[PDB]
RNA sequence: UCGGAGUACAAAAAACCCUCCGAGUGAUUUUAAUCUAGACAAACCAGUCAAAAUAACCAUAACAUCACUUAUUGAUCCAAAAUUUUGAUCAACGGAACAAGUUACCCUAGGGAUAACAGCGCAAUCCUGUUCUAGAGUUCCUAUCGACAAUAGGGUUUACGACCUCGAUGUUGGAUCAGGACACCCAAAUGGUGCAACCGCUAUUAAAGGUUCGUUUGUUCAACGAUUAAAGUCCUACGUGAUCUGAG
RNA sequence: GCCUAACGAGCCUGGUGAUAGCUGGUUGUCCGAGAAAGAAUUUUAGUUCAACCUUAAAAAUACCCCAAAAACCCUAAAUUCCAAUGUAUUUUUAAGAGAUAGUCUAAAAAGGUACAGCUUUUUAGAAACGGAUACAACCUUGACUAGAGAGUAAAAUCUUAAUACUACCAUAGUAGGCCUAAAAGCAGCCAUCAAUUGAGAAAGCGUUAAAGCUCAACAAAUUCACCAACAUAAUCCCAAAAACUAAU
RNA sequence: GAUUACCCCUUCUACCUUUUGCAUAAUGGUUUAACCAGAAAAAAUCUAACAAAGAGAACUUUAGCUAGAUACCCCGAAACCAG
């Protein structure tokens, strides 16, 4: 079994996780031609694509939230100046001081 | 009366040592979660059940990257007693382009960019 | 978390709504298959024979 | 045998509307047995008690302060009751009307 | 049949041959209209609210009020009025226009969905032990008991439940043959006695073997006569009717 | 009673294929989805609606849902309504049938005996071809086919069987004062001083009353010392056995 | 399941029906052969004709009319009446 020590050492617990024991091609030609691919491997590959591609979607939306976010609260910031800077200038108790 | 649970807030508040015993960063949250069903749903309750689904944890022993928000942070630990969180690790960052067809993701939660090359 | 609730709202809302909109223009095209000449004409074909 | 009778559904004494919602007008808001919540802003009092939106708009819960009409011999002498620094409060349920009373179009040019 | 409170602690709903209050209407005048948005509730039937607009009163209300106000009520059809309305402890209260008792002379279709016997669950009841000593025992709790209380166990009685059987598990008692348990009646080995001896009273250990004959009663029991070393308590479909009896 | 072997009323024929909410039966393969009950009812052995579900078709929001919001004496688990978010589900339209006689487990309750493999409500779960030896409901488990591949899950002998406390001498005012036949530390009531380096007008046995035997007191050495242990059933006990070769 | 090998080894509580639940000690059957039990087109769905009209007569029509295909068992009483 081992699955422990597989995990602490990196392997998958199963010897058939993404291991060189089925990730390489199993026959060739004699000829020294590869083989056609593997069904069970092109699935595999699909499924690892489709994984990659939503971490990247993932990250890329997070990143596009925070930045979202940043630029309301400096949006914010910059029409609470304008605010300030659109006023008028006091008259009523500064004239007679 | 059997109900939901409410988690009471100092349960996630985490202990300076418990950085250390899990491995996290004290300063700065990882991004994304590597989330696992382990249990079965049966002979749980139907909103568990719905969460599970939600989650895309139809498959048990089968990895599924999630967000680290809040909004899922809640389903999350609604439904924590039947799944394993890890945090997603990108030592050669995140997988471009040209790499999307020759990635991996470890047991140990590294999602290689390069698997087997060549 | 790595971002606040705050920070969250509405982060991934177009991708939502997309999705939705795929879901019903997916739903929206049922519709009978076409009829076609070749299906008719192919049942003659079992009576074919040699001369 | 000797305890009769006390069998009778539920009256559905209850609330209809929360806060938020978007109501028109007529809706029924709330009904009650009691004076449980009580009517404020565009919303009328039923016979029933039941209090029901007059505009159509946004329903919302209050806390406010509770002035009894003076001919309410009841309330007038609770109210004289009161010490010098009490205050009764009520649970109020109003609604904010939402669109505007009308629009001036234009008809003709004369 | 209808309503209120608890069960049903905080939106709604929610049952019991569950615990308590009530209703089958009175008093008084303000005698309380038409039409219509939008809603509550709801299987359906029914029940509830209600803005704006209309005719009469202040030219500023009309939701009839009070009795916990919530319940004070009944569908079609059909009968009667003067055409507008009315009529049911139809209370078995979603109501058949009008109908009882008995059957052991009974019949049929089913039910272990549902009782009587047995089994099964529980131990209210019953039976065993120990813990606690106030009290009896002349004094002295524990030689013999031991109230008020505690705790553990067995499944003999009655009851409780209705889980297996109603396309049948045939009943009391007795005859024949008995298997088993020990919570031992005798026989055997002992401890304490308020054990001088004989008789006795308790407790410990032991189940290979025994545990009578008769009058009355169908009797299990019970009373009585004569004896015995003793005439034990129970379980076994209250053992045993494809072995027997039919007294009940 | 008897009326041609069955008479609470003969037999035959016809109505007649009487009628059964009742029992029994209901005949090829494979695939998709798939239901445990709210209301009425001479109704609870049945039907008709609702809620679920199936088959097609239109659409658009559907579950999860942070704030904020939902009563007045006290009140828990938690509910209702809601953005965001994760998913793709939901609502209407047209055809529809089955079901409406339920079991246990966990939780809040009620009745009972704070009894049931008991009865009635609310929330959740289950009804494995693995485990709990056997097993409905308990635990593990998103249920296809072939392989003489692999990794995991729940799960496989449970806790104590315990309670010893030993020498050493105890004299005095005085039989303290009252009651009493007697009350000398001791049926009883009140005082509770004092001699000795050290001993209570005495904390338990004993005498009718005395005597006498101990405890505390000094003198001698001084391992440790507070509670805790509790019978049994009936055909024949019930895997066999094992205290140390490295086990997350 | 296997196996060189019939058993010896390991694993599986007959089948329908009725039930909350049956290996149940709840019902049915010794076996074979032959007979023995879903039937209707109102509204609807699909296909097609023609279409403000359809139908070979009588009707229906604010996309409808005409035609076709999709649907609803067997056995059993005690009884009642007439001759
Ligand atoms: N009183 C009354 N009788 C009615 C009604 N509908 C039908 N009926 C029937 O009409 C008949 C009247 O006869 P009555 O009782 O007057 O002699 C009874 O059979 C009664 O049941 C009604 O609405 N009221
Ligand atoms: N009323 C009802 N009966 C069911 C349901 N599921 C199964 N049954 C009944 O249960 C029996 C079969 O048991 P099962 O095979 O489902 O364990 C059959 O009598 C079947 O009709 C249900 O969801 N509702
Ligand atoms: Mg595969
Ligand atoms: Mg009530
Ligand atoms: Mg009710
Ligand atoms: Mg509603
Ligand atoms: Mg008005
Ligand atoms: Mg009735
Ligand atoms: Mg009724
Ligand atoms: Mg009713
Ligand atoms: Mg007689
Ligand atoms: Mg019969
Ligand atoms: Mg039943
Ligand atoms: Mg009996
Ligand atoms: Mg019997
Ligand atoms: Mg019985
Ligand atoms: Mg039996
Ligand atoms: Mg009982
Ligand atoms: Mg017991
Ligand atoms: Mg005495
Ligand atoms: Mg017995
Ligand atoms: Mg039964
Ligand atoms: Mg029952
Ligand atoms: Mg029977
Ligand atoms: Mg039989
Ligand atoms: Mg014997
Ligand atoms: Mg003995
Ligand atoms: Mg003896
Ligand atoms: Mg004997
Ligand atoms: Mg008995
Ligand atoms: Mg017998
Ligand atoms: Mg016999
Ligand atoms: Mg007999
Ligand atoms: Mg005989
Ligand atoms: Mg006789
Ligand atoms: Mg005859
Ligand atoms: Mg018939
Ligand atoms: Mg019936
Ligand atoms: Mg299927
Ligand atoms: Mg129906
Ligand atoms: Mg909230
Ligand atoms: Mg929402
Ligand atoms: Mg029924
Ligand atoms: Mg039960
Ligand atoms: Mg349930
Ligand atoms: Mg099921
Ligand atoms: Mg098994
Ligand atoms: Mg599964
Ligand atoms: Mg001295
Ligand atoms: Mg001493
Ligand atoms: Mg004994
Ligand atoms: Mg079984
Ligand atoms: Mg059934
Ligand atoms: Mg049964
Ligand atoms: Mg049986
Ligand atoms: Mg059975
Ligand atoms: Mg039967
Ligand atoms: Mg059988
Ligand atoms: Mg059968
Ligand atoms: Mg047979
Ligand atoms: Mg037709
Ligand atoms: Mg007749």
């Amino acid at each position: 079994a081992g699955s422990q020590w597989r995990l602490q050492q990196g392997f998958a617990a199963n010897p058939s996780g993404y291991g060189p024991l089925t990730e390489l091609p199993d026959w060739s030609y004699a000829d020294g031609r590869p083989a056609p691919p593997m069904k069970g491997q092109l699935r595999r590959k699909a499924q690892r694509e489709k994984f990659a591609r939503r971490v990247v979607l993932l990250s890329q939306e997070m990143d596009a939230g925070l930045q979202a976010w940043q630029l309301r609260q400096q949006e914010k910031l910059q029409e609470e100046e304008g605010k300030q800077k659109n006023a008028l200038k006091s008259k009523g108790a500064l004239l007679q001081n | 009366k059997f109900t939901r649970s409410r988690i009471p807030d100092k349960v996630f508040q985490p202990s300076p040592e418990d950085h250390e015993k899990y491995g996290g960063d004290p300063q700065y949250p990882h991004k994304l979660h590597i989330v696992t069903r382990i249990k079965s749903t049966k002979r749980r309750p139907y909103w568990e059940k719905d969460i599970i689904k939600m989650l895309g944890l139809e498959k048990a022993h089968t990895p599924q990257v999630h967000k680290n928000i809040p909004s899922v942070n809640a389903k999350l630990k609604v439904v924590k007693h039947l799944i394993r969180i890890k945090p997603l690790k990108l030592p050669q960052g995140l997988p471009t382009e040209e790499d999307m067809a020759n990635t991996c993701l470890k047991s140990n939660g590294e999602l290689v960019v390069r698997w087997l090359l060549n | 978390p790595f971002l606040t609730a705050e920070q969250e709202r509405g982060h991934a809302a177009v991708r939502r709504a997309a999705a939705f909109q795929a879901l019903k223009a997916a739903q929206a095209a049922r519709f009978p298959a076409h009829r076609r000449l070749e299906e008719q004409l192919g049942h003659l074909l079992v009576t074919r024979k040699w001369s | 045998s000797k305890n009769l009778g006390g069998k009778s559904p539920g009256k559905r004494f209850g609330i209809k509307k929360m806060e938020g919602h978007y109501v028109h007008a007529g809706n029924i808001l709330a009904t009650q047995r009691h004076f449980r919540w009580h009517p404020g802003a565009h919303v009328g009092l039923g016979k029933n008690k039941c209090l029901y939106a007059l505009e159509e708009g946004v329903v919302r819960y209050t806390k406010e302060v509770y002035v009894p009409n003076p001919s309410n011999s009841e309330a007038v002498d609770l109210v004289t009751r009161l010490p010098q620094g009490a205050v009764l409060y009520k649970t109020f349920v109003h609604v904010v009307p939402a669109k505007p009373e009308g629009t001036f179009k234009l008809v003709a040019m004369l």
